[PDB]
Formats: C-alpha cells, structure tokens, sequence
C-alpha cells in the first residue's frame, strides 16, 4: 500500500470523504445549478446519444474537476513516484464502472419501447413493418457498440493498472533484498504473492465499487417502475411493494447464502492447513530419507482425507440453498408481476426492464459473492506479505 | 353480492373536466383496491387507474398520467375519478373493477367527446 | 482406470454402438413390447414413465455389460470408482441436460398465456399463472436436488482418483524421492491434474449432449420460421443460420486467440526463471545482483505487456460476439413476429434454445483458460514417472 | 400484382375445399406466399407458408397436418386444399405476397356449419 499510493491509511479515508462530499453536492440541492445555468434540459434519449449530451457532458466535466482537486490536494500534500497511477488511475477506473453502470441502465431503459414494439407486431399480423425493427436494434447496436470499446479499454488500463502495483512493490523489495534475504520464502513472496495481491485486490475493490453503484443506479428505476404495479401476490398492496419486495428477496438470499456459509472459509483454510503440512513432511522427507515414512505419510493423508471430506459435506449444504435459490429465481420477478400481467397494468415492455432490473441486480450480487469466494485467498495473501514485511521493518 | 352503479355521464365538449363515481353497494369495500377501466371504440380494455384502500396511494396508466386524478371516500363506500382536460382519444367507456372473492364490473358509461 | 489407453477407446465404441441400436428398430421395439408411447409430458412427470424408464433401464443394462466385460478382463482396485462412477457421472448430466431441456419445452406454454393475458385485462384468472409455476418448480426442484448429488458424488470420485496414484507414487517413495520437486507432484499436481481434467471431460461431454438435445428441438421449431431476414427463405433456416453463427464465433474467437496461449506459457517461463534466480540468490551473496534481477523483470515486464496487448484484440471480439449475440436471436425472427407466424412462447423458446446451444459452443473456447495448465500439469507427471 | 383469390363457398363440416391465389402483375416465382385467415369478429391469423418452389410448406400450429398448401408456378398461383374441417374453421381466407411492397388480396368467405 505505502510503495503504490501516498499514505493509504488517510489516502482511503480522504478519497471516501471527497466522494461523499462530491455526492452530497451533486445528487443534493446544487447538483443542478450547473445544468439551470448551462440549459441540459434533462429528457437524455435512449440511444447512444445520451453519452454526450449536455447532461452526461456536465456530469464529466464535474467529475474531472473533482478528481483534479483530489490529486492536486494529494500531490501537494505528500509527492509519490507513483502519484499518476494510484491516483489518476483508480479515479479513471472508478470513472469508467460507473459508465459501464450506465451503459447497462441505458439497455435496461431500451427494453421497454423494444418489447412494446414486439407486442404490437405480434397483435396482429403485419401491422408492424419490419423497418421499425430495425432501427431499434439499430438502437441498441449504437449503444453495445460503445460497451464493446470503452470495456476493451478498461480491460486494458486495469491490466497496466495492476502491473504497475506490482512494480511499485518489487523494486521496493528488492531494493532491500539484502536486509530481506534471510527470511523463509523469500523467493516467492517477491514473485508470486506480489502479483497475486495486486490482482485480487484491485478486483475485489472493483467488484464491490461495482455492486455499489449497481444498486444506487437501479434503486431509482425499480421506483419509477413501481408505479405500474398496484398489487403484489398474496400479501396484497403495499406501498413501494416491487422494490421493498426485491430488496428483500435479494438480501434474504445473500443472508441465508452467508448464514449456511461462515464453516465453509473455516473448512478450506483447515484443509490447505493440513495439505500444507502433509507438504512439509514431504519436503523433510526429500532430503532426510528417513522422515516421510509410511506411517507418518498414512496419517498425514488421513487428516488430508477427512478434512476434505468435512468440506465435500458442508458444501452439498450450500449448494443446496444455492442452486434452491437460483431456480426459485427466474420466475420470482415474474411472480411478482403476475397480478399486473392478469390485470394488464403492464405491457410488455415494462415487464421485461422489470425483470432485467432484477437479473442484472441479481447478477452483481452473485458477482460479489464470487468474489467474497477468494476473499480467502487475498487474506492469506496479504498475511504473507505482512509477516514477510514485519521482520525488516 | 357488491354492485357498482357509476354516475356522471359524458357527451361534454373536448377540453374539459369530468368527475366519475363508482358507488358501490353491497359488502363492505374499505379494505380492497379498486380499478379503473376503459374500452375505446372497437378496442381492447385499457388500464387507466387504480387506489389503494386507505387512498393515499394512487397509480395511473402511463397515457393518462398527471391529467387523471382518482381520489376515495371510504364513507359513501366510493371512488372518483377526476378528468382534467380531454383529449379526443379520451373517448370510449369507462368501467370500475373490484375484486371481492370474484370479480366485480360495473355497467359501462358513454364519456363521449367530440374535438 | 484399468488400460487407460484401450479403455476410452473400448469406452467410445460401447457407447457409439449403444446408441446406434438406440436410435434404431430397437428403441421403438422396446417401446412396443413395453407400451410406451411419444406422449412425453411437460412437467416434472416425464422424468419418469415408460417413455424414461426404458432408457433408463437400457442404459443400467449396457453400463452392467460393460462394466461386466471390464471386470472379467482386468480388474482394478478402483473400478467401483472408474467404470460405474464415470458412468453415473456421465448419466447425471445428461439428466441435467433433459432438465435443461424439459424447462426450455415449458416456456412456450407459459409464455403463450402471458401473452394471452396481456392481450386484454381479466381475460386470464391469476390461477392460471400459479399452475404453471406449479409446473416449473417440479422440475426445478429435481434440477436442485439431483445437481447437489451430483456435485457430491464428482468431488468425492475426484479424490479417489487423487487416493488411486497418491496410493503408487508413495509406494515407490523411496525409488522416487530422488527427483527435484517431488513432493509439489505428489501433494499438489495431484489434485489439480484430477479435477481439472475432470472438469474439462464433463464439459466437453456437456456440450457434446447439449448440442444433440437441441438440434432436434430447433429443427422442429423451425416450422413456425419459413423466412430469414435479409436472405429470404432458406430451408432450414432457423437451424442452419443458428449453427452457422455459434461456430462462426467459435472459430473467431479461436482464431484471433492462437497466440494468447503461446504468450501465457512464455509469460510462466519468464517467471519461472525470475522465481528460480531468486531461489539461487536465497542462501547466497553474489547472486541477485540489481543488473540480474533489472533484466530478468525487464523479461517479465515485456512478456506480460505483449500479452496484455493480444488480449485487446481477443477481448475485442469476444466483447463484440457477446453483445451481438444478445440480440441475434431475436433479429433472426424478427419477419417471423411481423408476419404472425410465431408466439410470444415460441419466439421464447427459440431464444433459450439459441442460449443453450451458444453455451455449448463457448465451453469448448473456455477451456482453453486452464488447457495450458492442464497440459502443463500432465506434463510435469509424466516426466516425473518417466525418470522411475 | 393483384391476388385474386376464388375458393369460397359455402361447405358443411366435415368437408374438403380448394382456395387459390391466381395473381395477374408481376410474377411471382421468387417469392414465397402467405396464405392467412380472419376469424368473425377476431384478429387475422396464420394459416400456411409456401416457398418459391412447392417443395417447402409451413404450416400454422393449429391447422398441421390437415390443410395442404401447394404452388402451380406455370400459372401463377398457391393452392390451399382443406379438409376436415373443423366448425371452428369458418373465416374469411386472404392472401398475402411481397413484392416490394405488402400485396393483400380480397378474402374468400369460408363458411362451415355443424
Ligand atoms: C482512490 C481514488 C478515488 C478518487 C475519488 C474522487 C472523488 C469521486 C467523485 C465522485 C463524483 C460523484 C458525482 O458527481 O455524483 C454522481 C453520483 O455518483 C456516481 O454516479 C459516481 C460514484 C463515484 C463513487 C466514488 C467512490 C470512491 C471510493 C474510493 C475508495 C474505493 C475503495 C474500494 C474498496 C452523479 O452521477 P449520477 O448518475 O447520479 O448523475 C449524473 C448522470 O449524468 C445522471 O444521468
Ligand atoms: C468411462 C466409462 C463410460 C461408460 C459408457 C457406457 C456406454 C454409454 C451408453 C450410452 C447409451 C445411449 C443411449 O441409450 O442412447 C441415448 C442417446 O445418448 C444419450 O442421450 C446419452 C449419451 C451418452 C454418451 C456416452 C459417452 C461415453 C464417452 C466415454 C469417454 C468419455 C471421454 C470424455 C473426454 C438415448 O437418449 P435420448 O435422449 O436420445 O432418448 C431417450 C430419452 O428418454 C428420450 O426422451
């Protein structure tokens, strides 16, 4: 952290206070002062024109001013070698989520006039020519297109991106191998865990920026959309019921996920533990020709053997409440509009960006468990690192 | 058992305003959200408004949206509809819906409007 | 795993002639002599009736034979494990498969009454929509139930293919620990060599049974689409185009990434050679001199940038496929929902069978992720039991 | 090309019938023909497909394997032959081709009683 960015302890923390304060300003009372002087109006349209539009090229220009404050502050403050990567980098990284956040909104908003244009062509044959479908897809090949790009780029910078982190920490390293070279595993921790560090930090930071601002960027759509469903199955009418109903089925099933998923970390570091030691005696007995004897091997693989065994066990539990909670999915965001399909409050249109509101919240959730997967991983990781590091400090 | 009888009928110039009840009688309707229809001339049954039972919550079709008012009186056991300036495609016939075990639709009303 | 070499082959044939007498007099003639008839139902009921429980005798009758003729011919130690293991492995998926594909069948009803529904308010009571979601957890909850087995009896089949050699190679420790990196192969590739080419077989057989469970629903499906969009009429349009789009993406993205494999087993070489200096100057003084380690990481940068370059290229296409794709089924139907001839549930089911088989066609792309490892892993065995 | 389509009549059920589509501008080889249907008081629907040859023919998943729609391309017409007819199967018949533009032609009253 100290070798990549300026000092991380009040870097982390000043960069949350300059967004919450960048927020307030904007999403609050005189984000709009800007747009009343400039004249953006505000009806975007729903092709690839809204990307540039007065609105979109304000919020840029805002966005710019911001990040230029920060890193001007930053670099004032406490000049870093790597001041225009750490900074200017992950600013540009956060940038362009967020866009690919809303290149994602704007094909949710394209599904509404798409399929309300598919109802009124299967109404009745031949009242719909087959022009006006192309000029739709001729829509949403405007914006794909630009999700085809800007994606290829990220995936390019963020690559750069995490070399540099590693950069920025082996010629710190080897800049002192020699008070470094006595400690165990030397060897590996400069080559392998570095990358591996660097690479699942910056993915995990990115996968939970991402479900953040997923959420804070669909919770609006699901209210507006909520204005076409007057009754939920069941329960009846409740006010705000599409959205508060989805909140709840999706926090309901990350909780119960985690509730039948705290023994699992547990059950794999134990295994790596004893797989760990089973290597160890192998090592001893590399050399020592009289160690790995096959009583001594025997056991170790029986620990081995039963300590994957608990883990095979404890997981036929979690996939069981997994695979339960992603079939009952698929048809729950219908479910929940079945009673605005009978009484045809909803076309078409609107019930399937109401099911891609859900698929695609759904999808981030998924993806940020995916990540909490290795989360495992990047903590032995980073306790490796800190032990290899404690010694020379 | 419930039957709505709806009043105030239409042939009322274009551009105008218009209140519509949907006076129901029978079982008791305080704890139900009730429905208003239309039929345009030789078309399908379009959704145009619908009320909660405390009515404080109100949802409108996306055509009719800021222009229609639905309002309740859980006293005369009623809904209002209130139709702000009229368009000619606003003219077809009007119908309540409530769901009291089984479906409950009140006799139609002419709300014809000539441009 | 008894003769590998004679037993997938042994393996392949069984299973070629299986099927070949399946797909012939002989799966009607069973059906005759038992009473069956192609009334296969919609719901979670047609995972069993004749129609199923014939095949599901047939296939315990010839895994029996051939697990019969491997016992008699050389036994193994392992062969409750290899021969009738592999063979439940293999039958889970294609069950999973059928599931896939019974779910798939569900949709045009569904979709049907939604749009029946939508056509005008209150024409469709509420009943009608639970019923059929009645009809779809009782498939989904097989799908829930038989895939958590599954991923049971694979895991644990996998360790005792880990058990199987872990059982030789610590039985000839002592003319064996000569070797360098002895206990990386004996504690570490193991598993790895286990369940990754576990995982490639079953995808690679997932795809295969994908693929040949949705060509015939596709065919059937394309009735109901006599006119593509920019050609015209072409017979067989539905399908062929459908076939024609998924290997055209296939064979673009494994053009444009022939090189990426070459470039990650350079990058692994060139951080095998920074680790094994590193490794050297541990327990010395004059090695890891700054010149060394400034060239060797120049390697290491220059390595991973060409690679991070290729990439562009492969994730360019990749990117492009994906979001045309999202849009390709329904452009090939597009004259279809004009003209009336399809449904909102035909024109769905379409779609999920273009999905299916997509997925079909990608798994054979994304194994190429850790085929590198794998090859290397295999490679690194098979050196380590060749110096014995 | 104007469709002239004379197949109509009154048939009782249970019955078979002969519908065509003899056209008279432009010649229609390279097109495939739409043979639809209007229910009394309903929306038109799909009945049969046919290609530029007479070799492929789709049909409406309601009427498979009862009606048979086939071409005479030496005078320019579709041919729809229909049998078992079912009292539901009373409609008035249309045809329908695309030479650049939508071409629909005056639809024939087919009428079965039970
Ligand atoms: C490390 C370096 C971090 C640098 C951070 C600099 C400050 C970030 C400034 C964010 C500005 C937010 C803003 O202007 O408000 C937007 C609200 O927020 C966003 O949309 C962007 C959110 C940015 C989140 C920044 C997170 C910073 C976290 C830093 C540490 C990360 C730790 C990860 C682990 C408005 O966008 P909108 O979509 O609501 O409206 C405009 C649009 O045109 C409407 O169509
Ligand atoms: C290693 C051990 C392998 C053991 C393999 C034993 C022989 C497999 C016999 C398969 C029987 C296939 C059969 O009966 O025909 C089916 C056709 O095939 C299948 O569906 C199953 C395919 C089995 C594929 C077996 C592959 C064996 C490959 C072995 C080596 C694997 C190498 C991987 C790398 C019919 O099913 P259907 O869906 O067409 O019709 C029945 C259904 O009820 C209709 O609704």
């Amino acid at each position: 952290f100290k070798s990549f960015f300026p000092k991380p302890g009040t870097f982390f923390l000043s960069a949350f206070v300059w967004a919450l304060i960048a927020v307030i300003f904007w999403q609050a009372g005189g984000g709009d002062w800007v747009a009343r002087i400039t004249g953006a109006s505000g009806q975007i349209p729903i092709s690839a024109a809204r990307f540039w539009s007065l609105d979109f090229l304000i919020f840029y220009a805002y966005y710019i001013v911001c990040v230029g404050l920060f890193a001007l502050f930053w670099f004032i403050y406490s000049p870093h070698r790597w001041q225009y990567w750490s900074i200017l980098g992950t600013a540009l990284i956060i940038f362009v989520t967020w866009f690919l956040v809303e290149v994602g909104v704007a094909v949710n908003a394209w599904y509404a006039p798409f399929y309300d244009l598919i109802q009124t062509a299967l109404s009745s044959p031949h009242k719909v020519t087959i022009e006006q479908f192309y000029r739709e897809v001729g829509v949403f090949l405007g914006i794909a297109l630009i999700a085809v790009v800007i994606s290829v780029l990220n995936n390019f910078f963020v690559s750069h991106y995490v070399f540099r982190w590693r950069t920025a920490m082996n010629e710190y390293y080897m800049a002192n191998w020699q008070q470094l070279r006595h400690i165990e595993g030397a060897a590996q921790r400069v080559q392998e865990d570095t990358m591996r560090f660097a690479s699942t930090l910056e993915n995990m930071g990115v996968s939970f920026i991402n479900a953040i601002m997923t959420l804070i960027a669909f919770l609006p759509v699901l209210v507006t959309l909520s204005a076409h469903v007057p009754e939920l199955p069941i329960i009846g009418h409740i006010p705000y019921g599409l959205v508060i109903a989805a909140i709840v089925w999706s926090l309901m099933g990350t909780g119960l996920l985690a509730v039948v998923g705290i023994k699992l970390p547990g059950l794999e570091f134990k295994n790596q533990r004893v797989e760990a030691a089973y290597r160890k005696e192998l090592v001893y007995g590399e050399d020592d020709a009289t160690r790995a004897t096959p009583p001594t091997v025997r056991e170790l693989f029986s620990a081995v053997r039963k300590n994957y065994f608990r883990l095979y066990f404890h997981y036929m539990y979690f996939n069981i409440a997994r695979i339960l909670y992603l079939q009952v999915d698929n048809v729950f965001g219908l479910f929940l509009l079945f009673p605005s399909i009978v009484a045809g409050t909803i076309t078409l249109g609107l019930m399937t960006q109401i099911t891609n509101v859900f698929g695609q919240v759904r999808g981030a959730f998924q993806y940020l468990i995916n990540s909490w997967t290795t989360l495992v991983e990047l903590m032995s990781i980073y306790k490796r690192l800190r032990s290899f590091e404690h010694e020379l400090d | 058992q419930v039957q709505l009888v709806e009043s105030g009928g239409g042939l009322v110039q274009a551009g105008g305003s218009l209140r519509l009840s949907c006076a129901a009688s029978g079982f008791p309707v305080i704890a139900n959200v009730m429905y208003w229809y239309r039929q345009a001339p030789g078309k399908e049954r379009e959704w145009v408004a619908a009320i909660d039972s405390s009515g404080e919550y109100a949802y409108y079709a996306d055509s009719v949206k800021g222009r229609f008012t639905i309002s309740r009186d859980n006293a005369k056991n009623t809904v209002y509809l209130q139709m702000n300036s009229l368009k000619p495609e606003d003219t077809a016939v009007y119908y309540c819906y409530v769901k009291v075990g089984s479906h409950y639709w009140g006799q139609g009303t002419q709300v014809t409007v000539s441009a």
